């Protein structure tokens, strides 16, 4: 091939141009976003029920569902919560791989086959099935600064003008509202209403009567009597689109004719669907919008276009409402794009310096220069026939690649100069003469590249989803680094390079370029006779190879492993938790200190404090709070002090002091499933018939006992709410018959009340809204209140609800959980320090072993995925390891000379431990795929020497000295000009700070660490491994 | 309310009996409530906590102290089966008659769940066996109309 | 033909009919599925000490056993051999009319008073100002 | 009594349903006990 | 059945058009709400 | 229709530029690729 193209140059740039076009192309149409797909598919299903405590929640629908969610595909597993705010969320997880649009219409088609056994109530709210999903594009704040809008007029104002143009707008595929388009807020008075012997009962009849679309139908419709000359549809009763028209609503006439109109026993509003959340930015009320990119869609491209709509819209804006973006992570993705871009361009620059330092001409110069961005686009090419996006696990899968790219290119092109100085002949010749020796060896070291990369893409699960992007990033661009070497290189380098004279070294050379040549060929010499004397004492080196392998093994068990470095986003999270009873305005107070604190002491930081009253992450509820902040631009925060790591340690030791709140500020995930940590996810789970009490003591055991354990288990907690306080109410069934009062109209008037009750549409300026009915707040605050209520008994007497009622205190859930539709708790923990997850997994499996009798447990989420898919990893390096061995041993025609390559593997993973361990890092992802290439690298350097070494013994009849000697001596120069290029390329990646670092570090410094003793080690080792390898068969 | 008051009461609840003690020693109010008006003793009563209980009486509790619906410790041991803590409760001046807003008594509650024991303990003790609710019930009314026939016979 | 989209097919077309038919019939829960016809095992269980009916079994393998297997993936349809326990109301005509009622009464006075209460919350949202208490309010819950 | 969806493997839909039936058993009251009366899923494995 | 065209839309059409965000491959949509009280949305894919 | 008009140019401009690759290629030349490509108008123009 090399030989076909080397007389085709013309047939080897067509194919080159093809492969640019093909990238060019791909570089265009390629999807962007931060990250790509990792959790496996999830449905959820949400419920709404108005009023309704936890257990009601739970077994009028969260049980009836999750009894229906049978006979659908490639169900892991399903669990649930049902809670006090009258909500319920099933959470349905499938297998990797499993169509997400399937897995959605099989669960929704199960769920409408329940739904008429669910309450009416609920069947009135609607039940969603959706897609899970925990990613946002984008948040679109939406604020009033003039003071004139309450959050429900903002929110309504999105949701009537903004909402659905932001939904229609290119690349979006789902938008949230942070709020509810308005209502029709029926207050009811129970003063009122009794003075007029009326109840909630008349109030909901009354308004389904005067507030309704009614059929008539046709003037002349068919059949007609015939002569018939008009047909005109009817129109009737249609619904009331107005507060005054719902004022006006006739409850009663009474015997002197005067009217009750619903105004008179109500207050009348416009207001939200639902009052749980109070949401501000910088302390004025806000709504907001969440948005997601659509499958496929190029992030940067959708940002735009959402800014692009948005701004089209403010000239209509009433005053003081004004756009806000507190997230958007665009900006982040562009800096991470341009400097991965930066990266490799420098990368082909360091190239084109190291070429022209040590070959000193242009024209070898300008080989390298074009095989890389040829290689680079093809992958491209690749990556987007394969369905990737650009992201930055892919990018910065490039750019792990690197040194393998640019060292394809450097070795084609230095062998033929050193063949050109050693032999003088010509070009064309030389280049022929070049890849008969290096032929073979290119294609193995793809091979063996293969081996190890490939494997990699077989691993389960979240963590296997993300190897898979390194993976397939690299093994592409290996392949066509590969290709661009057998097949273009060869043809520049035989059509472009200039004759060289035999013997000519340069050493004759003036100024720089000769002090260098005479310098570097002596130290040649220097490098030989060193290796000379190593191999008169070969036992010395043995011993301290397994000094380095030791010490390899201890560094690495040592490391602490993680997945993603954190980043500064630009923002971070601060979670507001007042004790268990906590009001709303009690949770308020608290916030505005925190909303203080940061526009007062973080005032050179912090942009804006979006804060949400009355939302949680594990539980809702009035005591439970976050403020999410958001930062200015990196650029005018200069500094370690002045980046989120530092901002949040500060916030939460300042808020340490606050009195009767947990308040704390945290960094977000780089991704959020795959739950970080050490961490582990348990469940504890009901198996008899044993209530939520019994799991509770059960749970309450188990943590005790791992609170036994500081030195394996840390932090193992619950995930959910503990019980609290609950008021009981009895309806006397006695009293009420005795009376003439019906349990229908007692339990509407209590819960139309005291919890709110939907009662049908109306249409506000041409958009369909709810109606709802309930009290006006300050006659349901306190069990006093319940005796102010009335109910109209048979005979007409107005009855009080204390007449037939009595109530006292007790305990109760907030929040009820379920797996896999048996009541639960679930556990959150991670290993101690030192400890592994697998460690702390057994020993709660050991301390689970001895609850009472009934109770189970299971693991879920990221344990579920070790339980599986971590008891996979050995033997796919095992894998990995035959494989490459058996190329090795094709490559040598050798089944002993391939371990004299595969003993470089420790050279280079003890400098990558020492950088890391040093540098206070952690064995991450990128660490992880760095350690692949910084071994893959080395490898292709020990391939080459002992390509060369055995081919003059084989070829020219040398002794295994006198070739390890000479082999090592033609090797030198391409191994420290790539490793020269690579390490100076990726030394930006190590000492760079601000916007995207975190992943840069981990990249950075485990290859830079890892290259260094990988080169340095190698150039005396392999020869060593070479001969040692030889003797000893 | 108070800080340690408020330990005390989740400890209480919780039945770490040995931080109870340590709360004990600091003086930790005994007579703190929370906003339904529920002390310590309400708490281990109602959750069937008997040494924090009795730890609780050595220390001052009031042994009578009502909710903001007008129950007691008693009631609450009564109505969850807790036979040990309806004892020492009656053992420490319990008002064995005490009626709460609906007046309901500690023996309507232990009849209504058919604690039998409990029922002797608080007819020992002088449970008024004729005192009605608001509805005009007995702890006999309770136990026919549960259909409660051994509990029937020993309220004769 | 795939199966999933057959499935998918006829129910897209049995949504269209649910409405028209018997609401006893809606409340029976109709069920689309697809699977073989014959059946791939029979799990049987037994008690060795005898200590439970087949009715006591039946209702154990209804209750703890077979929603599980059910939502096992490639379980495409389970029997129960036996059916799961309900709470029932067996009638007696001569009482009945003794006392002047009929089943309907019954049935009126079953949903009455095993009902599921939704009551809302005392402090609820949207509050009063400084309001100190919230709870949620707890009325009839389902017998048991 | 236990159908196969349509297109499913036989052989890894019996083993699903042992591992599910596996994790009940710890809990079953006492003389409970799995029977197996009828497999079709044996012959299969056997005379493969 | 009854509603007039503008009343469906408010009530119908326009429910559903919003909620048709974000389906893969759509080129475009058309709907009409008519007298009857009869709508038709549809929606026309890309060609593959 | 207009979206067949407006991708045709494209069209035609690749078929082009891929026909000249292939000649290159095959006859390991730039000239006689160019000598055939200037045959197109001749034919083109008959066509039209
Ligand atoms: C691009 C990276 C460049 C890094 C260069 C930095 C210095 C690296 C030094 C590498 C070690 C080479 O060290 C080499 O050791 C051997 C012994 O093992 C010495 O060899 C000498 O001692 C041995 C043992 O007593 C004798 O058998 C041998 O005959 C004698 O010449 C070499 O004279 C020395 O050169
Ligand atoms: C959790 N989240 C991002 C926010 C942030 C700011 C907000 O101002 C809000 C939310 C949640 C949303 C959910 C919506 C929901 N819906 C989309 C209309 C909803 O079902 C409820 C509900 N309690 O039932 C809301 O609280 C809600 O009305 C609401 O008031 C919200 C709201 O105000």
């Amino acid at each position: 091939m090399p030989n076909f193209f080397i007389d085709r140059p013309i047939f080897a740039w067509v194919i080159a141009i093809i492969i640019m076009l093909a990238g060019g192309l791909a570089i265009l149409k390629l999807p962007v976003a931060q990250y790509p797909t990792i959790a496996p598919p999830a449905v959820t299903i949400s419920a709404s029920y108005p009023g309704a405590d936890a257990k009601t929640v739970q077994d009028t629908v969260t049980q009836v569902i999750e009894q229906n969610m049978n006979g659908i595909d490639n169900l892991m597993y399903m669990s649930s919560n049902s809670d006090s705010t009258g909500t319920v969320q099933i959470t349905l997880t499938f297998e990797s791989g499993t169509d997400a649009d399937i897995a959605q219409v099989q669960v929704q088609n199960k769920l409408q086959l329940a739904m008429p056994l669910l309450p009416q109530e609920v069947q009135q709210q609607g039940v969603s099935v959706e897609k899970s999903s925990s990613s946002f594009l984008m948040v679109v704040g939406v604020i009033n600064t003039d003071g004139t809008m309450t959050q429900e007029d903002i929110s309504d104002y999105v949701a009537a003008n903004m909402k659905d143009a932001i939904s229609r707008t290119s690349g979006v595929g789902d938008v949230q509202l942070f709020g509810s388009q308005y209502a029709m807020r029926i207050w009811m008075n129970p003063n009122e209403l009794n003075k007029f012997q009326l109840t909630p009962v008349d109030v909901i009849t009354a308004i389904k009567a005067q507030n309704a679309q009614v059929a008539a139908g046709q003037l002349g419709g068919t059949p007609p009597v015939k002569g018939q000359q008009l047909n005109a549809s009817i129109i009737a009763q249609t619904r009331l689109t107005s507060t005054e028209e719902f004022g006006k609503i006739l409850l009663k006439v009474n015997q002197d004719g005067s009217r009750v109109l619903l105004r008179d026993v109500a207050k009348i509003e416009l207001g939200g669907e639902n009052y749980d959340i109070i949401a501000e930015f910088n302390g004025q009320p806000a709504s907001g919008l969440g948005i997601k990119l659509a499958t496929g869609a190029n992030a940067l491209d959708t940002a735009a276009a959402i800014r692009a709509e948005l701004a089209k819209m403010e000239p209509f804006f009433p005053s003081g409402l004004k756009i806000v973006y507190p997230y958007d992570t665009t900006p982040f993705v562009k800096i991470s794009i341009h400097e991965v871009v930066k990266t490799l361009v420098e990368a082909i620059i360091l190239v084109f310096l190291v070429m022209y330092l040590f070959l000193q001409n242009f024209r070898a110069t300008l080989i390298p220069t074009i095989a890389v961005p040829v290689v680079l686009l093809g992958t491209f090419a690749v990556l987007a026939a394969f369905g990737f996006s650009i992201n930055t696990l892919t990018m910065f899968g490039m750019v792990l690649a690197i040194g393998l790219l640019v060292d394809d290119a450097i070795v084609v092109v230095e062998n033929v100069e050193r063949v050109m100085a050693e032999e003088g002949l010509p070009p064309k010749e030389a280049t022929r003469k070049s890849m008969g020796q290096i032929q073979g060896a290119l294609v193995g070291i793809a091979m063996v590249l293969s081996a190890v990369f490939v494997p990699m893409a077989f691993f389960g699960g979240s963590t296997g989803a993300i190897y898979r992007q390194f993976s397939i990033t690299i093994v592409s661009a290996m392949a066509l680094s590969v290709l661009v070497a057998l097949i273009l290189t060869p043809a520049l380098c035989a059509t472009m390079l200039k004759p060289i004279a035999k013997g000519d070294h340069g050493e004759g050379k003036k100024g720089f370029f000769g002090w260098f040549n005479r310098m570097f060929e002596k130290s040649t010499h220097h490098y030989t006779d060193s290796v000379g004397g190593i191999l008169r004492s070969t036992g010395r080196y043995l011993v301290l190879y397994l000094i380095i392998v030791v010490g390899m093994a201890y560094l690495f068990v040592r490391l602490p492993s993680s997945f993603l470095p954190d980043e500064d986003q630009g923002v971070f999270m601060t979670m507001v938790q007042l004790p268990a009873g906590a009001t709303q305005e009690r949770t308020q107070k608290v916030l505005n200190e925190v909303t203080h604190y940061y526009l007062t002491k973080e005032k050179n930081n912090v942009e804006s404090v979006f804060a949400v009253n009355g939302f949680g992450f594990a539980g809702r509820g009035q005591n439970t709070g976050i403020a999410f902040v958001s930062l200015k631009d990196w650029a005018d925060r200069p500094g370690e002090e002045n980046k989120v790591e530092a901002i949040t340690m500060r916030a939460t030791r300042a808020f340490s002091q606050i009195k009767d709140a947990m308040v704390f500020a945290f960094n977000l995930p780089a991704i959020v499933e795959l739950g970080t940590a050490t961490g582990f996810d348990f469940e504890l789970i009901d198996q008899a018939g044993l209530g939520h009490e019994k799991l509770t003591q059960a749970r309450n055991q188990l943590l005790a006992e791992a609170a036994k354990h500081p030195d394996m288990l840390t932090s193992v907690r619950p995930n959910g709410l503990e019980d609290t306080p609950q008021f009981k109410i009895d309806i006397d069934q006695e009293k009420a018959q005795a009376l003439g009062v019906s349990i229908n109209d007692i339990n509407t008037t209590l819960g139309a009340a005291w919890g709110g009750s939907y009662v049908n549409d109306f249409i506000d300026r041409g958009r369909v809204k709810k109606v709802y009915v309930m009290s006006e707040a300050k006659y349901r605050m306190l069990p006093d209140d319940i005796g102010d209520w009335y109910v109209r008994a048979a005979d007409g007497q107005m009855v009080p609800f204390s007449a037939f009622s009595s109530s006292r205190w007790e305990y109760g859930s907030p929040r009820l959980e379920r797996y896999n539709g048996l009541p639960s708790m679930e556990i959150l923990g991670q290993a101690a320090p030192g400890k592994s997850t697998g460690e702390a997994m057994e020993l709660m499996e050991q301390l689970a072993s001895k609850l009472p009798t009934g109770v189970g447990y299971d693991w879920t989420g990221m344990s579920y995925q070790e339980r599986l898919s971590g008891n996979q990893a050995p033997s796919l390096y095992a894998i990995s390891l035959i494989v490459v061995f058996l190329c090795l041993a094709a490559l040598y025609e050798s089944w002993s000379i391939p371990f004299s390559v595969m003993l470089v593997v420790p050279l280079g993973v003890i400098g990558a431990l020492l950088a890391a361990t040093f540098r206070g890092l952690t064995n991450d992802v990128y660490f992880q795929v760095g350690l692949l290439t910084t071994i893959g690298l080395s490898a292709a350097n020990a391939i080459l020497i002992v390509e060369f070494a055995k081919d003059l013994m084989d070829k020219e009849g040398k002794g295994l000295i006198e070739a390890t000697l000479d082999a090592v001596r033609m090797r030198l120069r391409p191994i420290l000009m790539t490793s020269l290029a690579f390490i100076l390329g990726v030394m930006p990646l190590v000492i760079s700070t601000g916007a995207g670092s975190g992943a840069q570090n981990a990249v950075g410094t485990g290859v830079m660490g890892g290259m260094v003793t990988a080169t340095v080690l190698a150039i005396f080792f392999v020869p060593v491994f070479f001969v040692v390898v030889r003797r000893r068969f | 309310g108070s800080d340690l008051g408020k330990k005390l009461l989740e400890a209480a609840r919780a039945g770490r009996d040995d931080e109870v003690r340590i709360l004990m020693a600091n003086g930790a109010d005994v007579n703190a409530a929370d906003v339904v008006g529920w002390t310590p003793l309400h708490l281990a009563a109602y959750w069937g906590h008997l040494e924090i209980v009795e730890v609780l009486l050595k220390n001052g509790a009031d042994v009578n102290a009502y909710d903001t619906l007008g129950s007691t410790p008693l009631h609450l041991a009564a109505h969850f089966g807790h036979l040990e803590i309806v004892e020492v409760l009656l053992k420490n001046g319990a008002d064995v008659n005490a009626k709460d807003d609906n007046g309901i008594t500690p023996l309507h509650l232990a009849a209504n769940r058919g604690h039998l024991e409990i029922v002797e303990v608080l007819l020992k003790y002088g449970a008024d066996v004729n005192a009605q609710d608001k509805f005009g019930k007995t702890a006999f009314d309770i136990s026919i109309n549960n259909g409660n026939e051994d509990l029937a016979e020993i309220l004769q």
